[PDB]
């Protein structure tokens, strides 16, 4: 008989810097054991500040997206101003709820700047519970990026180690080092990677190739 | 689950429960009370699931306080019991069935003491004796071998003790403190607490 | 089953010029008896009777909301009501729950208003009118009563006789059932007056 | 998962942990599980993220509104009742919240507990959670009435700590909160790990 | 002018609509009830007794409601047949919902409130009707309440009804007896003042109707009393009228 | 004047006075011009002052990224409409992913003020909305009116005496689709100066100017911006 | 001219369909009701029984829930809608809230419920006006009143009906500042205050005090007789 | 043509909602002033009688913990909008964890104002002054039973409005201080009312930007008009 949830891969990854924030993600898209593309990423810019992060299922990823771009309008005529980093993490929670007894099959990770220029990660469940985080990992290798990034970015489990901040440049190879050995042992990932850096001056892109099979 | 008892008299209706609000290993709370006075001559008692007890049996008791209020006097015992049972037989083929246990306890002027049984499928019963839970089982028997319809309210709080002694003994749950009451013409009195100093 | 929850059995027989009818006293759930003052016999207007059996629900239900129906028609009419036109009445209530039916099976018994006339006829459970000239039987224990009254019923007999048949049906037969006893009441009405008797059963 | 709250002579201690698995995988260690629903309530957060998350919101959106029509605080026992209503008509939907209520009153301290299956009760000491049935016997072998406020916040640190030690479903930092007659004070937060050098040492 | 719909004010606290109504009852039927210990009556009279009519149900003032009170009308026919639907379908409601029969108070708040509410809401009629009531309770023993077109109502213990018959009062007042009230007392006055208020001399049988009350053996019979007792209670007055010229 | 009471009734002339009274609102409202040339598309509206301290009431309203529109009457059927144009407007970004077409989305504003102006209990709309949009084939000036008429124009001025107006843009409508904007919004408020009495000048905290371009989004200048367009002009010939 | 209708205005802002409302309060039976420091107290006058008819069903003082009492004016009607609504509201509020209902959140349900009911046409307003009185709130003594617009008010001594210019007017020049206490006294300032009746008969007084603490007490006309004679004892002072 | 809210004029406008304009001008009056340092406010009491209880007699209320307001007219209708405009600030903070700006209120109050015929009743007959401090300083607006909104620097309506607005444009500037301009206002009250001036026939209420508490004063009243 028909179901009507299958299962997409993804992985999408956020860290929060002291005064910047940075969103990267695959661009494989597969379902079962068949390719269907090797180009569609996962990042969107929703504001100039804020871009989010959707994995699971491909045809909620798809309506989900378009819901929050016609609040955003919605939210702007009504009072001559644009959402927040929060703001937006505030109302993604009532969406998400509103379908409780039928719910997105969708992780979701809103990375940005907060009003006073400094990073800030929401992460998601596809209920609709969020905190706020210093980094997330969400997807299909999810289990395989949050041990390491404990060690070299919380510190965890180190000693005789003093507690330096992550600077840009040192952050930035830190996620091409955790992609190439994820791409090793998960299948779900890989065949290229998006990296969006939003910082105060406007929302940069890069992408880095990965290994193809 | 938890336990309940009946005993009616000449002039009296003698009603005992437990205080126990357990979940599932764990006795939450060791003074729990249910006991609901609908009016100022009638009790209510009531057993069944989480949240059903306290919905149905408080719907019931804001609603006979409007008939105090509306027209001055007071429901019959009889009629606040026969209140009860049309409100779980119109609430039972829905939805939302109610699954609780009840007796009531009511004495009137005109007709004196009365009590009344209540099964969770609505069925109106005019005992002598009731019980209910896994309790009524070891205990009715005791009361079936003793009673009188001609008691006095000092023998029937002996008979009370001895129906919960063996509750007590071959009852597998804990079940420690018991709370009573006594209603007559003059309305419902407190007795005092019950509880066992076991060994 | 359902049927089996509570017990019950209603029996009723055609004499010459009255009619009988008799029931049990036992309430209880499926192993455990609670009284033995349960009724299951409401009279519906002088010399006709009505016996109820099954879900004990659904005995206590149908009985207040015929109660319903029957003095909204007595008072936009100066009669009384006749013994087919109740008939007809419970087999409307019944038919309305098609699909969410009461759990009772209704016996009616009694004499003509007018004329000396007996009618007795018993009810499904959906409202199938079956009507008799000798005896119904309703309840849990309907094959032992089959049994007796197979055996026992004369065609024309005085109230005496009509009295010590039907004390001989219900006691023999509901012996043989588990769940129904605990006492045997029993209505014989005529032209003239109404008796209404208890009788010695086995109590336990 | 592991909370507890009991109250006594000098008001209510709330303490809770902070670790939410999926599975058998830790999601993450640093879990709020007090939710500060008004300057003078609290709530607690045990079965479910994001129903007792909604719903305490959604409590606490009425609670102002009772404020500002009425120019007066809600009571304890008003706003437990709030909640056990809105989450019985969703009964045997598929919720899952086991809740508490804390807060000064008129009448003085205030506890109550709210199951997403329809209990609400009273009381004075409660313990809810995965881990909860290891912090009932610590809890009560040092609870008493008239506790000091030292001595009641090494308790309640304690109880946390031996519940996070046999359950595998708890850790993370033990937070701990104190209802004072004016309003709420968050005392607290260490981790387990500080603990264990201080407790076994 | 402030003749329009019932659902507007006049200058100054003047309902005209309802004042119309209450008007409109004088010029029809006449009906009283009267005091008595251990019983209750009421009394009505036959209009229009053409030669060439059946009268096949023998109460039509009169309509026994539930098993214990009965009313009089006095209205308009059209609404009458309305309300005396309504009224018997609310005590069965009662008796269904408590299994007890409804206490002859809350039974009338029930109309009245039912009266009341075509005062405010659309444009359409207040009931121009209005009524009595007898009955026994547990609480209170026999009663007599009074209607009105506004809904408003009160308990009574002899009283009448107005243009037609609003002399009646008067005589009620001045051979007014309590304590002293048993049925065979009151069946003497009852005769007596239907005999003054109906113009036509000498009281014929068929131009009246007298229905009582009892309470025997806990049953509380209702009594519709046939034509034929009717005359030897004439007949009774007419001879207390050549005793009472002794004094001349 | 038994005839002039209802939309429904007719006349024995045959003309709905309710319609015609409509048309009065639109003039009670201030002037606005709105034009267009090859590439772009300005309308010029004329705020009011409420009070000698109040803020001046907008005209000029953003609607999409591609639509803005000007406004002139009732200020309860304004928004009224705004929420209904809102609406239709990302519907098609939902479903069609792209920008409305502009003349489709005024033909579903006459089917909107239709049923208003014919079944009782409404009244219509009066409003005087002029309309500035970005299909796939250049810019566009609309008019609407409350008898439910829209009009395609290349300029059109509508409000309180904007008569003089139109005869100012009649004659220099042959220049307009050449010049651009450094010219072009001051060849549209060289209109408004002749809707004002001739004692007082159009200064800088009473008029707004709205400009949706070819690469341009919709944007709205208001009483900081709008200096860089009122320099470089001439006085009124008094 | 133009009125006769409760959505037109007159060409100077006024509601003429509501502003008549307010005059069929005047054809009632005055009702006054003062607070004081523990036992609040209100009585009403002209009862005029008409020999024949049984007083128990012309009662004006009723309650709505155990700890709140009412008294009103207008016409018969319109009061027995309003008081059986309220005796709802009282009872809901317990169940949903199980808090017992204070006097403030009783007079808003009923000033809003008659506040929709005048701004709708082809619903006539409630011609009647109310006072709540009711020393419930947390041991605090108080007492509100309506209007048949929907404006809940309070005042700390009240006067409505056929007459309430004169007894408002009385009270202001008798009211002290010093809290009439030993409560007799404050029982004894509305006997002085009802005193100023329409015919003032002595035996038409229906005087009725509450607590704080207990039930309704309705006064027996031997007790309301004895502080009759206190006034008269008073009042031997003149000469 | 002047008894219907679905018929227009041979000349243009209401009269309906021109009548409601004119059930403002029977209230009180109420003075608004907007200042870099907060809004202040200032409204005129007119108690009838002394058993009236002074406190149940509302003309300042508090919408939010940072936006007053002020009221005239029809107090029957007042309540009203007072109830929904608690309700969307609170509505507004469920799904935003925010304060919603005093601008956007009024949008949410002016959107129910526009039903009175134009759904599928009556206009409302009352004026409302809304100050608060938001995220763009401190801020003070206006509306009216035409839902027409407006923002206003300093404004005075009710009873008496008139009157006031000419007075209260000459000593207007745009560099007050807030401790000016209380005292600035009830200048302007003093020769509007015709009772003397005292502690009991006004009140007061201020709004800052970090002491968003206190849109009351109490007694402190007092020292205000002693030191007139």
């Amino acid at each position: 008989r028909f179901s009507p949830y299958v299962f997409n891969g993804g992985t999408i990854l956020a860290i929060a810097g002291e005064d910047f924030a940075i969103v990267a993600s695959d661009t494989r898209l597969s379902e079962g054991f068949s390719i269907h593309t090797r180009d569609s990423p996962k990042c969107y810019k929703l504001t100039d500040k804020t871009v989010i992060g959707c994995s699971g299922f491909h045809g909620d990823c798809l309506t989900l997206t378009k819901i929050i771009e016609a609040r955003l309008k919605m939210y702007k005529h009504s009072n001559n101003k644009a959402m927040t980093t929060g703001a937006i993490a505030a109302m993604l929670s009532t969406i998400l709820y509103s379908r409780r007894f039928f719910p997105y099959y969708v992780y979701n990770i809103i990375g940005g700047l907060d009003e006073e220029g400094k990073g800030a990660v929401y992460s998601f469940d596809p209920v609709g519970s969020y905190q706020r985080d210093s980094f997330k990992a969400g997807g299909s290798a999810s289990a395989m990026l949050q041990p390491l990034l404990d060690n070299q970015v919380g510190f965890k489990n180190m000693q005789n180690v003093e507690h330096v901040p992550l600077s840009l440049d040192r952050a930035m190879r830190l996620v091409k080092d955790v992609f190439i050995s994820a791409a090793e042992r998960d299948v779900y990932t890989g065949d290229a990677l998006r990296i969006c850096i939003v910082t105060k001056e406007g929302i940069r892109e890069e992408t880095v190739s990965l290994r193809k099979d | 689950m938890e336990y309940l008892i009946g005993i009616q008299g000449p002039d009296y209706v003698l009603v005992a429960s437990d205080r126990v609000a357990a979940s599932n290993i764990v006795q939450m709370k060791d003074d729990h009370d249910k006991m609901f006075k609908m009016s100022e001559k009638i009790l209510l008692l009531c057993v069944g699931e989480a949240g059903d007890t306290v919905q149905f049996a408080e719907y019931i008791q804001k609603n006979v306080q409007l008939y105090k209020m509306r027209n001055g006097y007071e429901l019959s015992p009889t009629a606040a019991a026969n209140f009860t049972r049309r409100n779980l037989a119109d609430c039972l083929r829905s939805r939302t069935p109610y699954h609780v246990n009840l007796l009531l306890a009511g004495y009137d002027e005109h007709e004196g003491p009365a009590l009344y049984y209540m099964d969770y499928l609505a069925a109106l019963a005019k005992a002598p004796f009731a019980a209910h839970g896994y309790g009524a089982f070891l205990t009715l028997s005791i009361l079936d071998r003793y009673y009188t319809p001609t008691i006095s309210r000092e023998r029937a709080v002996e008979l009370l003790r001895k129906c919960l002694e063996e509750l007590q003994k071959r009852f597998i749950l804990n079940l420690p403190t018991f709370s009573v009451r006594i209603i007559d013409k003059n309305g419902i009195h407190d007795l005092d607490n019950i509880s066992f100093p076991k060994q | 089953s359902i049927m089996s929850y509570n017990g019950g059995a209603v029996m009723a027989m055609k004499g010459k010029n009255c009619v009988a009818i008799a029931a049990d006293r036992r309430f209880g759930i499926q192993a455990q008896m609670v009284t033995t003052d349960f009724q299951k016999i409401f009279p519906m207007g002088d010399r006709l009777y009505i016996g109820l059996a099954g879900l004990a629900t659904d005995v206590q239900t149908v009985a207040q909301r015929l109660k319903f129906r029957l003095n909204l028609y007595e008072l936009k009419e100066g009669r009384q009501i006749k013994p087919y036109t109740l008939m007809s009445m419970v087999a409307n209530l019944l038919y309305e729950k098609r699909f969410g039916p009461y759990y009772t099976e209704p016996v009616i018994a009694g004499l003509d208003p007018k004329t000396f006339k007996p009618f007795i006829c018993s009810l499904d459970l959906i409202g199938c009118p079956m009507v008799t000239d000798d005896f119904v039987v309703s309840g849990t224990c309907a094959e032992q009563m089959y049994g007796m009254c197979e055996s026992l019923w004369e065609p024309n007999m005085d109230p005496d006789h009509l009295f010590e048949t039907i004390s001989q049906a219900m006691l023999n037969a509901v012996d043989r059932d588990a769940v129904s006893g605990m006492g045997v009441i029993v209505h014989i009405i005529e032209k003239d007056k109404i008796t209404t008797r208890t009788l010695k059963a086995r109590m336990d | 998962t592991t909370t507890l709250a009991f109250k006594f002579r000098h008001g209510v201690i709330v303490a809770a942990d902070s670790r939410a698995t999926a599975g058998a995988y830790i999601a993450s260690q640093t879990v709020k599980k007090v939710i500060e629903i008004n300057p003078y309530l609290l709530g607690t957060m045990a079965g479910g993220a994001a129903d007792c998350s909604f719903w305490e919101r959604l409590l606490a959106r009425q609670c102002r509104i009772y404020e500002l029509r009425n120019k007066e605080r809600i009571s304890v026992a008003a706003a437990s009742k709030l909640l056990a209503n809105m989450v019985y008509q969703y009964k045997g939907m598929g919720l899952s919240m086991g809740t508490m209520i804390c807060g000064w009153d008129k009448r003085g301290p205030g506890l109550y507990y709210v199951d997403s299956e329809g209990n609400r009760i009273s009381g004075a000491t409660f313990s809810v959670g995965s881990g909860s049935v290891y912090a009932y016997g610590v809890m009560d072998r040092g609870y008493s009435y008239d506790l000091e406020v030292e001595q009641a916040y090494d308790l309640a640190r304690r109880a946390i700590y031996q519940a996070t030690y046999r359950d595998a479903y708890s850790g993370g930092a033990v937070n701990l909160y104190h209802v004072r007659e004016d309003g709420w004070i968050r005392v607290s937060s260490d981790n387990v790990a500080d603990l264990h050098e201080k407790y076994s040492g | 002018r402030y003749d329009s719909r019932t659902t507007i004010f006049s200058p100054e606290g003047r309902l005209y609509q309802v004042e119309y109504a209450m008007e409109a009852i004088g010029h029809a039927g006449t009906c009283l009830g009267i005091l008595a210990n251990d019983g209750v009556l009421l009394a009505a009279e036959r209009r229009n007794i053409h030669k060439l009519l059946d009268e096949v149900f023998f109460s039509e003032k009169i309509y026994k409601l539930n098993e214990d009170m009965a009313c009089s009308v006095a209205g308009i026919t059209s609404d009458a047949n309305v309300l005396t639907n309504e009224l018997r379908l609310i005590a069965q409601r009662y008796l269904l919902q408590y299994q007890e029969p409804i206490p002859c108070e809350q039974l009338v708040t029930a109309l009245c409130d039912i009266k009341q509410a075509y005062t405010q809401f659309g444009g359409k009629r207040p009931f121009g009707v209005s009524l009595l009531y007898i009955g026994w309770d547990k609480h209170y023993g026999f009663q007599l309440y009074q209607s009105d077109p506004s809904g408003n109502y009160g308990g009574w213990k002899a009283t009448c009804i107005g243009n037609n018959s609003a002399a009646a009062v008067s005589m009620l007042k001045q051979d007014y007896k309590e304590g002293e009230m048993t049925l065979k007392s009151a069946l003497a006055l009852a005769i007596k003042v239907l005999n003054k208020t109906m113009d036509v001399s000498k009281l014929s049988a068929e131009k009246v109707e007298i229905a009582t009350l009892t309470r025997e053996n806990g049953k509380t019979v209702i009594r519709v009393l046939k034509q034929k007792e009717v005359e030897q209670l004439i007949k009774k007055h007419e001879e207390e009228e050549a005793k009472a010229e002794r004094e001349k | 004047n038994q005839y002039d009471n209802d939309v429904t009734v007719w006349s024995p002339q045959g003309r709905i006075h309710q319609i015609e009274y409509a048309m009065e609102a639109v003039k009670q409202g201030s002037a606005t011009v709105g034009l267009k040339s090859k590439t772009h598309a300005v309308l010029v509206a004329l705020k009011r002052a409420q009070s000698e301290l109040a803020a001046h009431q907008k005209k000029i309203l953003h609607v999409d990224n591609h639509i803005g529109i000007s406004i002139a009457g009732l200020t309860a059927d304004a928004r009224l409409l705004c929420n209904f144009m809102r609406q239709e407007c990302l519907d098609s970004r939902f479903v069609f992913d792209r920008p409305l077409p502009v003349s489709r989305l005024v033909s579903l504003i006459g089917s909107k003020t239709q049923i208003p102006t014919q079944r009782y209990g409404r009244r219509p709309y009066g409003v005087g909305l002029l309309i500035a949009g970005y299909d796939d084939m250049g810019p566009h000036i609309f008019q609407t009116c409350p008898s439910a008429n829209y009009f395609d124009c290349r300029a059109m001025s509508i409000g309180a005496r904007s008569q003089s107006a139109r005869t100012y843009l009649e004659r220099h409508m042959s220049e307009f689709m050449e010049c651009n904007l450094n010219e072009l919004v001051k060849h549209g408020l060289r209109a408004l100066r002749e809707t004002l009495p001739a004692e007082q000048d159009l200064t800088t905290k009473n008029v707004s100017i709205g400009i949706v371009g070819k690469d341009l989004e919709f944007t709205i200048y208001d009483d900081d911006d709008v200096s860089p367009f009122l320099e470089g002009l001439e006085e009124r010939p008094q | 001219s133009y009125d006769r209708a409760i959505t037109v205005f007159s060409p100077d802002g006024h509601l003429f369909q509501v502003e008549y409302a307010q005059e069929a309060v005047k054809k009632g039976s005055t009702a006054v009701g003062v607070r004081g420091r523990d036992i609040v107290v209100l009585g009403v006058e002209k009862k005029s029984v008409a020999k024949l008819q049984d007083e128990r069903t012309v009662r004006k003082i009723c309650a709505l829930d155990d700890n709140v009492c009412m008294a009103f004016a207008g016409l018969t009607a319109d009061a027995r809608i309003v008081i059986n609504r309220a005796r709802v509201e009282c009872q809901s509020h317990r169940l949903t809230v199980e808090d017992p209902v204070t006097v403030e959140y009783i007079t808003r349900y009923i000033a809003s419920l008659k506040q929709r009911y005048t701004q709708s046409n082809g619903r006539r307003p409630f011609g009647i006006s109310a006072l709540i009185v009711g020393f419930d709130f947390d041991g605090t003594p108080r007492l509100y009143q309506t209007d048949p617009s929907g404006t809940y008010h309070a005042w700390k001594a009240n006067a409505i009906g056929r007459g309430a210019k004169s007894v408002r007017e009385f009270l202001e020049k008798n009211y002290t500042d010093e809290a009439i206490e030993t409560d007799d006294l404050t029982i004894k300032l509305v006997i002085k205050a009802l005193l100023e009746v329409v015919q003032s008969g002595g035996k038409n007084i229906e005087l009725a005090v509450m607590r704080r603490d207990q039930s309704l007490k309705i006064l027996n006309p031997e007790e309301i007789e004895k502080y009759v004679a206190e006034i008269e004892k008073e009042k031997e002072e003149n000469e | 043509y002047d008894r219907g809210v679905n018929t227009f004029s041979p000349e243009g406008r209401l009269f309906q909602v021109e009548y409601a304009i004119e059930a403002i001008k029977l209230g009180s009056t109420a003075i608004g002033i907007q200042t870099s340092e907060g809004v202040c406010l200032a409204v005129e009491k007119r108690i009838t009688s002394p058993l009236m209880e002074p406190s149940s007699i509302e003309k300042i209320v508090e919408i939010d913990a940072h936006i007053g307001c002020a009221m005239s007219g029809l107090i029957a209708d007042a309540k009203t909008l007072i109830d929904k405009a608690r309700v969307e600030t609170q509505n507004h903070w469920f799904t935003y964890n925010e304060t919603m700006t005093v601008e956007s209120v009024t949008q949410a109050v002016s959107n129910l104002a526009l039903q009175f015929g134009e759904e599928d009743s009556r206009p409302f007959g009352v004026a409302l002054l809304f100050g608060g401090v938001d995220e763009k300083g401190p801020q003070l607006f206006h509306m009216d039973p035409s839902g027409t909104f407006v923002q206003c620097d300093a404004r005075a309506i009710g009873s008496a409005s008139e009157g006031a607005q000419s007075s209260l444009q000459e000593v207007y500037h745009k560099s007050m201080t807030l401790k000016e301009a209380i005292k600035s206002s009830l200048i302007i009250l003093k020769q509007v009312m015709e009772e003397k001036l005292n502690a009991t026939n006004i009140e007061l209420a201020t709004v800052q930007p970090g002491q968003n508490f206190h849109m009351f004063t109490k007694e402190e009243l007092e020292e205000v008009i002693k030191d007139i």
